[PDB]
């Protein structure tokens, strides 16, 4: 009896913590307490279960017991469509050029967005556990959040794997560094840490007043190897050509010296 | 092929066929699978399972025992292996461009079943156990053809003058063949065999692939154009093959037969009321190994001496050992008695002990494979005597008296360590530098024969394969010839090329040829070549 | 062009300049001995093995595209040049074993096997790799596998290298994990196949491309790639798949001969003859040591930085041809310069002993560095401590500075190590002080202890969920630097990180330590280290430290032979007569130091009694520092006695005789309670025995009670401890009573030794058996004092930092008026005693520390600990420690 | 606190709970398991202690060799028997609770509350008083 | 006799068998009191043994090296 008192006063006063996001909105904090505080009590009344005096109890456990699953099957989503979204968050407003190079993904991510804010701002309002559970239809539109974010990620990896294809030198640098690479590309700044990792010793591009056009290559230890026909950003803008432009200008500038 | 197995015995095990699985040795997790997947009844007595694989630790135990194991091994023999060879390569490959490529794989089958039959002979041959495995083979099939297709463009027969022979050789020295090899001195005997066999005079009636066999014979080689009248003299090679056919001396066998002996001593001493045995021979131990010696060492005079200071760590070092062995062995004897509690660690000795195995937690130096316990403390107890002495030379007199001595060294710990400081010694004495002192060895019949400044004694070393008469090497069938003692003496190089007629011998340390501490520079009878030395395995051991 | 190249490399070019003409050199080198005997052999054919065996070079510029201008060919096999830019890399002198290296991998790569050249570890195998694949223009990645493995990125790597067509090596296969071996030798495994399907003689003309199966799809595999794998066997699947090589044996003596020459040195042959020898017996007859490194790389190390010397050594006599310089004086200076700094005291002798015998009659004279000397000798004498040139008093210690100083010009990431009481801190203060003066350049240290705090805190942590980076100790520090609003620039920065290494705390540091000195933090910002920030360890024994790490830092070993105990002797007593204890009190310690001066000479009471005491047995390792630390703590108690007394009676103070009887009873008094002072009674008994037969001082005449059981009267009289024990009578309840404790000659003589170590609030602990009564003593003569706040602490198996955070907070407060923050007791005037009982049970982690002990080590030596929460550094004022625990034995 | 050795099976335990339940004593078993941890531990004592001080209950405390697993446990312990209480166990509403039945316990004997320090001495005196520990181990 | 043992015992038999053929025979003897398997090292072992002790169901616990002292 105490301990079904226990958990009514633990769920009736537990609230969610909130943590401000980037002044954006404010995400969940405390996911491992929450979450050891539910699978506590749920083997606490699985075992409750399997008292002898349980059957005077019976029902009333039964009933915590769905509210605690339902906690759980709310819960779990939650923390999955929060990560993928700070990860998507991350990919999505530090660069200014993914929009450009994924249109569709970007539009469906900041439709995602919109809603993802509005059920946090509703959240905020009341970071009650029973209110947030109680609100109406929370996990049918967190697993279709959920699904979104599994579909628009995968669909990230594939374009990141069609820009590995069209320049295979890519394939050495991370997927997080893909993923600066193609998103900074209009600032070279960001791109000459990373120049390193693709060619044998080319360590940075000496680029035009404008850094418009590629003018040559230079060492790591400051040796520079000028084009003979220097190639042009602003005539082949995409990542990948202008690279394989670079990289054969490169090796047709070392025949000719 | 995992699914493919796993369908076909499916199907297998239904319908009642058999399956195959080759090379199963490479999937040792799949294995596991297996063995649990089969372990179910299986609904057909007419279906067969076959794992053909190859003898690798790899494999799971509980497949092994499991199932009937059939071991299968190449039968030995020049012939033998030579056949393998012939049927392995196809006809096509023989029996086309210049007829001489024909002859030349023979060549290289012959080449490829002496360094293969030599491998049997393991210490004495080839020094390591390399793999010269069927790779290997392909490889200079290879290159056989692809150097013959280069040279002569068209199928007329190139004359046998006009085979690249430079290039096979070395592409069989350097590459292929000695890829694997890594000391210098198998370098050697690999190069010995391709320049004896690899040269233009292989196609003439008169030539000789092994000479001196069985004293006079000799294997003249085949009068043969075609692949089917070198395979038809294959087949009619005698049975009678000694080790004379590789090069070795006819010896080798029974030295080979003698280890084998004791490998099935130790292997029954291996699986062998202990309590009272292990009592008495440990007791024994003690009573046969020396109680204790102390460091008497580290005088800040004369410190300058490098024997000194080498001396200083052997010491140590062996102190240090028999102090550890002289208490684990009490700690066995009161055990035995039961007065006291027994441990981990005795318990991994005293099961160590009962087998034969000699304690990792003992073996502080170089150790030959796989010595027995008994000689492990044998020799271990002249190494404590000769210790004894060290120190008590260095007591009556100083370090000065260091440098008379007449130690073996193979009790030494570290030879290189006392060639070495002789190196030094050398150097301070006449103020040389390192760089321009080499090594004169003489063999003097005197165990105790005067040293003459820059002459060191050592005592112990055996030379296998040759006698050693007044500086001059002969060879001889006995093995094992003892030097009576042999002078070191650290002269200044003369920067002069050596004449033709002399050997560089390595001094392995123990009879199994896997540490080299130096080199000797030995004049040999005028009757003899050096190329005989190298084919025949002669060296000298420390041990 | 040899010679002309040997001219150029004498006189002075830019570093460009002089690395194309190292690389020419090596090359026309290697064509020279070419051509000079494998071509001039009677050898009259170019189609002879003698020439087809080199590699020979076919430029054909008419050829339309790029990748078949050159061709490359060695015996019968023939490779495309691919042109890609390498800049300047190292370039390998082509030895014998090289040249069989580059025969066998080419004919591997032309029957489209790969190649494994097996050998022991430093002969150059995977540089072997590297320098075939740049002479072929080829990208060659090298990936190591001591633990920097990860399949996720390795099979994106193995599909670009299919793709692109650049080779792959690995550092040391059989370093893999099992299943990480046997997993990445299936994607080995079927790379390979494809590669041999793509020769298959009956579909030479490959028309449909060849490819494999990784990542769980089809990837184009480059007929141009290959795949090394560099052992020491190999797996059963590449067994028939790969060429093996013993690359065992490097050639020594004709790599440091041709980098001889190529250094300008004009006796390359005799140079590399004495020094390949040399190297070996260093390795040989020195002794073993984690941070020796005797090595190919070292030796290379070594070569070039005497041809850099060899180059000052021109300028400066050119501003002041030139070919009469003692080329082995240089050669061996140089030696000297790069291992004597990180050569134990031991093996500087064996050191000279091998460079006589290898190089006979040729002297190292040192650098004079007399600008810094004047300016360290300024320093010592204004820091108290002890300067000397050479064989002098200090000579030692003062060449460690200059080592330290050398050591820090050539390269950042110091390392100064040795066993704890060397003078090390002292040192590499007294260089900052020095270069502050000299220079003129302000040095800035920032001491922080790594073990004290997390990783996370030390470096930073990142939310899990806001994904928010808030930087730690080290990269607060850094960043600091870097941004300099105060303008950290312009200074001298040195991050000391004093305490012990072990290769967890080191991981993001192995990027700063390196060339890259890039601190690379999870969130992605990649800190850049300024050329005015040094990074320094001051460690203890450098026993749990990875290889990397030390062969990235410059090292500097401080033997115990280093810092004497006359110096200890000279600083104490130097500190004494001018350091005022609390200008009367500055009289009274110059009077005891004059009058204790005799005693502690080289062959004094003191040096004897120590020297003896280090033969006793003791509960706990006895240190020469702990041990003076504590005598010196009496001595100073000694003088404050002598103080009170003479403000108890102004009138008639303490006398020159009766001060004299005094402090010279109670040095014995203060060595026997000091010295052996933490051993049984019988230890004590045979030290004061000891005592008694070599001092000349005057003893208690009574021969049966031992010296241990007196005190010093503040009259100059030896008392008994029984006449001030007093009988007491305890209230009937109080029988037994948990706290009561009843005074005795123990309890007075701990409490009298409790009041001298605590006026200096020096910690201390009380070790004893079970049950001995330390506890009771230690708690009832902390709260007899009316200003002393005792905390009870008491430390279980699983005590961390955080226990004494934790009672800081709840004690203590932070204030930020004074210059620092402050930590400080609330109540006022009270000094918190923070008595840490069982202080020894707290578990060592794997790497031999415990955290609370440091944490303490911290606090107590420097005075101050660094505060997570902002990264700043807070001053301990009224805070003291006090501890307790039983023996280690048990 | 007494400590028995002995082999398993003597009847150690069941003396010890006979000799409890003969001289009323109340008798407070740890209760072990795979999963057991330090904060568990620490609750157990917090609950005795609790029980002990606060109230005059007297407990003997049934220990075991095998309730012991950690090094920890064992020196939690060690502090509970030599200074008669355990500064670290109660921190915060812990403490505070603690220094309620005190003050509760005070007045039901007949003492003055005063301040917390003099509360946590009446307290570890009724706890030296009215605690006792058997530790049963195998020699 | 462990056959006998096992029928007649006092105290809960502790099986030390090499092979398996104890532990299927105290199953194919047990199967119609439904002999559950369990193992100290699963986790859901208590839970098991919960059941174990209400329904009167017989449970088998292999791996008793670690053993668990919530047995006791
Ligand atoms: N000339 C001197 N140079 C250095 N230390 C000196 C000198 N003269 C006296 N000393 C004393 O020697 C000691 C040197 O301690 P130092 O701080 O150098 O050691 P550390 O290696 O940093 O310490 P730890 O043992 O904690 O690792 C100090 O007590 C110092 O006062
Ligand atoms: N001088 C003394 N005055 C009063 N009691 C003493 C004295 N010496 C020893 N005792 C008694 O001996 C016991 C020692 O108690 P205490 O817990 O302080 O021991 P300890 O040696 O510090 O313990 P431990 O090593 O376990 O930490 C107590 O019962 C104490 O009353
Ligand atoms: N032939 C050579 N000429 C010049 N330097 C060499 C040569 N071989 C090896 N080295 C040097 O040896 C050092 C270590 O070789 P490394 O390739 O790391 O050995 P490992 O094969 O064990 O990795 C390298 O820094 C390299 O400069
Ligand atoms: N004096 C006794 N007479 C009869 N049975 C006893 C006696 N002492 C103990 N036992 C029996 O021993 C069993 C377990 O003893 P226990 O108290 O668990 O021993 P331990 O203290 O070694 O754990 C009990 O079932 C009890 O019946
Ligand atoms: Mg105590």
């Amino acid at each position: 009896e105490e301990f079904l008192k226990q958990i009514r006063e633990v769920w009736n006063t537990y609230e969610l913590d909130l943590v401000n996001y980037q002044n954006k909105c404010r995400l969940i904090r405390g996911w491992d307490d929450l979450f050891n505080k539910v699978k506590e009590h749920i083997n606490s009344v699985s075992a409750m279960k399997l008292s002898p005096y349980y059957k005077v109890f019976e029902e009333d456990a039964l009933s915590w017991e769905d509210k605690l699953n339902r906690i759980m099957a709310l819960f779990d989503v939650w923390i999955d469509v929060q990560r993928r979204w700070v990860y998507l968050e991350g990919i999505f407003t530090g660069s200014a050029d993914i929009k450009h190079l994924l249109p569709v993904e970007t539009q469906r991510f900041q439709s995602i967005s919109t809603e993802f804010l509005a059920l946090m701002k509703k959240v905020s309002k009341s970071p009650l556990v029973m209110d947030v559970l109680n609100i109406q239809g929370v996990q049918r539109s967190l697993e279709r959040l959920a699904d979104l974010l599994g579909k628009i990620q995968k669909a990230l990896g594939e374009y990141l794997e069609r820009e590995r294809s069209s320049f295979p030198r890519f394939y050495f640098v991370g997927d997080e560094d893909l993923l600066e690479i193609i998103g900074n590309s209009k600032n070279v700044a960001k791109l000459q840490k990373h120049f390193k990792k693709m060619f044998a010793g080319v360590s940075s591009i000496i680029l035009n007043e404008d850094n418009s056009v590629v003018l040559g290559i230079s060492s790591r230890e400051g040796e520079e190897v000028m084009f003979k026909t220097p190639v042009s950003i602003t005539e082949h803008p995409k990542i990948n050509e202008w690279l394989t432009l670079v990289e054969k200008e490169m090796r047709v500038t070392l025949a000719k010296l | 092929g995992f699914n493919q197995a796993d369908k076909a015995i499916n199907t297998a095990v239904k319908s009642g066929r058999w399956v195959m699985l080759k090379n199963v040795h490479l999937a040792p997790g799949w294995l596991m699978q297996l063995e649990k997947k089969l372990h179910s009844l299986q609904p057909h007595a007419c279906f067969r399972l076959f794992l053909t694989m190859e003898i690798n630790p790899k494999v799971p135990v509980n497949l092994l025992r499991a199932g009937r194991i059939f071991v299968f091994e190449p039968p030995p023999g020049v012939k033998a292996n030579m056949l393998r060879t012939f049927s392995s390569i196809p006809v096509s490959r023989i029996c086309k461009s210049p007829n001489e490529r024909a002859r030349l794989y023979f060549l290289l089958a012959w080449f490829h079943a002496i360094i293969q039959e030599r491998l049997r002979y393991a210490p004495l041959g080839w020094s390591k156990k390399y793999e010269f495995g069927e790779s290997d083979l392909r490889s200079a099939c290879d290159t056989v053809d692809t150097w013959l297709d280069d040279t002569a463009k068209g199928r007329q027969n190139i004359s046998p003058d006009k085979i690249p022979w430079s290039a096979l050789k070395t592409l069989m020295a350097q590459s292929i063949y000695g890829g694997r090899v890594d000391n210098e001195f198998d370098q050697r005997l690999l190069n010995t065999f391709l320049e004896r066999l690899f040269t233009t005079r292989s196609f003439d009636s008169e030539f000789k692939l092994a000479c001196k066999v069985d004293g006079h014979k000799d294997i003249q080689m085949p009068d043969g154009i075609r692949r089917e009248e070198f395979v038809q003299w294959v087949e009619l090679l005698p049975d009678t093959q000694t080790p004379s056919w590789l090069g070795l001396p006819n010896n080798a066998e029974r030295v080979l037969l003698t280890t084998q002996g004791v490998d099935m001593i130790s292997k029954m001493l291996k699986m062998q009321a202990w309590m009272r045995t292990l009592h008495t021979t440990a007791s024994n131990w003690l009573h046969l190994i020396p109680q204790t010696l102390s460091h008497l060492k580290r005088t800040v005079e004369n410190i300058k001496d490098p024997l000194f200071r080498f001396f200083e760590r052997e010491v140590k070092m062996g102190a240090k050992l028999l102090q550890d062995v002289r208490q684990d062995l009490a700690d066995v004897v009161q055990v035995c008695e039961g007065k006291k509690k027994q441990t981990n660690y005795l318990r991994t000795l005293i099961n160590e002990l009962v087998k034969g195995i000699l304690p990792r937690s003992w073996s502080h130096y170089t150790v030959p494979a796989g010595m027995t316990v008994i000689q492990w403390v044998s020799d271990f107890s002249e190494r404590i005597k000769q210790l004894q002495n060290i120190s008590l030379a260095a007591a009556s007199g100083g370090a000065k008296e260091l440098k008379n001595i007449h130690v073996c060294l193979g009790g030494l710990f570290v030879p290189e360590a006392y060639i070495t400081a002789t190196r030094q010694y050398v150097a301070q004495a006449n103020s040389w530098s390192l760089e321009e002192l080499c090594l004169e060895v003489n063999v003097t019949t005197s165990q105790g024969a005067t040293l003459d400044a820059c002459s060191f004694g050592v005592t112990g070393l055996k030379l296998q394969g040759a006698t050693c008469n007044n500086n001059k090497l002969s060879l001889s069938n006995a093995i094992s010839t003892a030097l009576p003692l042999t002078q070191l003496r650290w002269v200044k190089q003369t920067n002069t090329e050596k004449k033709a007629s002399v050997v560089t011998l390595p001094v392995y340390l123990n009879f199994t040829r896997a540490d080299l501490i130096f080199t000797v520079d030995f004049e040999i009878a005028t009757k003899e070549d050096p190329r005989s030395f190298y084919e025949r395995g002669v060296a000298v051991l420390c041990t | 062009t040899l010679n002309v190249l040997a001219d150029s490399v004498l006189m002075e070019q830019p570093p460009l300049r002089r690395r194309k003409l190292e690389h020419l050199i090596t090359e026309l080198v290697h064509q020279r001995d070419v051509t000079r005997s494998l071509i001039k052999s009677k050898i009259d054919n170019a189609k002879s093995f003698e020439w087809l065996s080199q590699m020979r070079f076919y430029f054909d510029p008419k050829q339309t595209d790029v990748l078949q201008q050159l061709s490359i060919q060695m015996a019968n096999a023939k490779f495309n040049y691919g042109f890609e830019y390498l800049g300047v890399q190292d370039k390998l002198v082509q030895t014998p074993l090289t040249d069989r290296c580059y025969l066998t991998m080419t004919q591997a790569l032309e029957a489209r096997l790969g190649g494994s050249p097996f050998g022991p570890a430093g002969t150059g195998k995977t540089e072997s790799v590297k320098a075939l694949g740049h002479q072929l223009g080829r990208f060659v990645l090298v990936f190591n596998c001591d633990e920097t493995f990860d399949f996720q990125a390795m099979g994106r790597i193995f599909v670009g290298l299919c793709q692109v067509g650049a080779w792959g090596c690995f550092d040391e296969f059989n370093r893999l994990e099992e299943r990480m071996l046997s997993a990445v030798s299936q994607q080995v495994q079927c790379i390979q196949e494809a590669l041999r399907e793509h020769s298959n003689p009956n579909y030479d003309k490959t028309s449909a491309p060849i490819t494999c199966e990784l990542l769980n799809k089809q990837v184009k595999v480059s007929p141009d790639m290959a795949i090394f794998i560099t052992m020491n066997n190999l797996p059963d699947n590449l067994k028939k798949l790969f060429r093996s090589l013993a690359m065992t044996k490097p050639d020594r003596q004709l790599i440091a001969q041709v980098m001889l020459y190529s250094q300008g040195f004009r006796t390359a042959e005799v140079l590399a003859n004495k020094i390949v020898p040399f190297f070996k017996l260093c390795d040989e007859q020195l002794s073993s040591q984690s941070h020796y490194d005797f090595g190919l790389r070292a030796l290379k190390s070594v070569l070039v930085s005497a041809g850099n010397v060899k180059r000052e050594r021109i300028q400066k006599i050119k501003r002041e041809i030139a070919e009469n310089l003692p080329e082995q004086e240089i050669l061996i200076q140089s030696v000297c310069e790069t291992m004597v700094p990180k050569l134990v005291a031991e093996d500087i002798p064996l050191l000279f002993s091998l460079l006589s015998d290898v190089f006979p009659g040729v002297q190292y004279h040192r650098g004079e560095m007399t600008a810094l000397r004047e300016e360290l000798k300024k320093v010592c004498q204004e820091m108290y401590l002890t300067y000397g040139d050479g064989e002098e008093v200090g000579g030692m210690w003062v060449e460690k500075v200059l080592q330290l100083y050398q050591i820090t010009q050539i390269n950042h990431g110091l390392m100064m190590v040795g066993p704890s009481g060397s003078g090390k801190s002292m040192a590499w203060r007294v260089l900052l002080k020095a270069l502050e003066r000299l220079e003129g350049v302000e040095g800035v240290a920032h001491i922080i202890d790594p073990k004290a705090i997390s990783k996370d805190h030390l470096y930073g942590t990142l939310d899990p969920n806001t994904r928010e980076w808030t930087d730690g100790l080290f990269t607060h520090v850094l960043r600091k630097i870097i941004d300099s609003v105060r303008g950290e620039l312009q200074k001298r920065q040195w991050i000391v990180f004093d305490g012990d290494v072990d290769p967890e705390w080191v991981e993001n540091l192995n990027s700063v330590l390196d060339d890259n000195k890039l601190l690379t933090l999870p969130n992605g910002e990649r800190l850049s280290l300024p050329p005015n920030v040094r990074i320094m360890f001051e460690v203890q024994d450098l026993k749990y430290a990875t290889l990397a790490t030390v062969s990235r830092c410059g090292m500097v070993w401080f033997s115990e032979d280093v810092l004497s105990t006359d110096m200890i002797f000279n600083n104490f007593l130097a500190r004494l007569r001018s350091i005022p204890l609390d200008s009367p009190m500055l009289q009274i310690q110059r009077d005891a130091a004059t009058i204790m001066q005799p005693y502690f000479t080289s062959n004094g009471l003191v040096t004897k009694a120590l020297e003896h005491a280090f033969q006793l047995e003791h509960i706990m390792d006895l240190t020469r520092l702990r041990c003076l630390g504590s005598l010196f703590s009496m001595l100073h108690q000694a003088c404050r006695n002598v103080a009170q007394y003479n403000a108890n009676h102004p009138d008639f103070p303490m006398q020159i005789e009766q001060l004299e009887r005094y402090i010279q009873r109670y040095l014995v008094y203060a060595i026997l309670w000091s010295l052996s002072g933490d051993s049984r009674l019988k230890m004590r008994a045979e030290l004061g025995e000891y005592i008694r037969r070599i001092t000349t001082v005057p003893l208690p005449t009574a021969p049966n009670i031992p010296i241990i059981d007196y005190e010093v009267s503040i009259s100059g009289e030896w008392s008994p401890w029984q006449a001030k024990v007093p009988q007491i009578e305890v209230e009937t309840h109080k029988v037994a009573a948990p706290d009561v404790v009843v005074p005795t000659l123990d309890t007075v003589r701990h409490e009298a030794l409790l009041y001298t170590w605590l006026a200096e609030h020096k910690p201390l602990v009380l070790c004893g058996p079970p049950g001995s009564g330390k506890t009771m003593t230690l708690f009832s003569a902390l709260r007899a004092l009316p200003d002393m706040e005792v905390v009870g602490l008491n430390f279980s198996s699983a005590t961390t930092p955080e226990l004494l955070l934790k009672t800081f907070d709840h004690y203590c407060e932070y204030r930020r008026t004074p210059n620092g923050v402050v930590l400080a007791p609330v109540q006022l005037g009270k000094w918190l005693v923070l008595f840490c009982d069982e202080i020894n049970l707290p578990d060592m982690d794997k790497y031999g520390t415990q955290r609370v002990i440091s944490f303490i080590r911290q606090m107590v030596e420097h005075g101050g600990f660094y505060r997570t929460s902002d990264q700043t550094w807070v001053k301990l004022e009224r805070i003291q420690f006090v501890g307790a625990c039983n023996p280690p034995t048990d | 606190h007494l400590l028995l050795i002995g082999v398993s099976g003597a009847g150690k335990t069941t003396l010890s709970r006979f000799v409890a339940w003969m001289n009323g004593l109340s008798v407070y078993q740890i209760k072990v398991h795979r999963k057991y941890t330090g904060e568990d531990f620490d609750e157990d004592l917090r609950t005795v202690l609790r029980r002990s001080g606060c109230k005059n209950e007297k407990i003997a405390f049934i220990m075991d060799e095998s309730n012991v697993l950690d090094s920890g446990f064992l020196e939690r312990m060690n502090t509970l028997l030599a200074n008669g209480e355990v500064p670290g166990l109660f921190e915060g509403d812990e403490y505070a609770t603690l220094m309620t039945q005190c003050k509760e316990g005070a007045q039901k004997e007949g003492l003055m509350l005063d301040s917390h320090e003099e509360l946590y001495k009446w307290f570890t005196s009724q706890v030296i008083r009215n605690l006792h520990v058997v530790f049963t181990m195998n020699p | 006799e462990n056959a006998i043992m096992l029928k007649r015992f006092n105290r809960y038999p502790l099986i030390i068998d090499p092979s398996g053929q104890a532990t299927e025979f105290i199953m194919n003897e047990y199967k119609d009191r439904k002999i559950t398997r369990t193992s100290f090292l699963d986790d859901a072992f208590r839970k098991n043994l919960e059941s174990a002790l209400r329904f009167g169901n017989p449970l088998l616990v292999q791996d008793v090296e670690s053993y668990d002292p919530v047995l006791n």
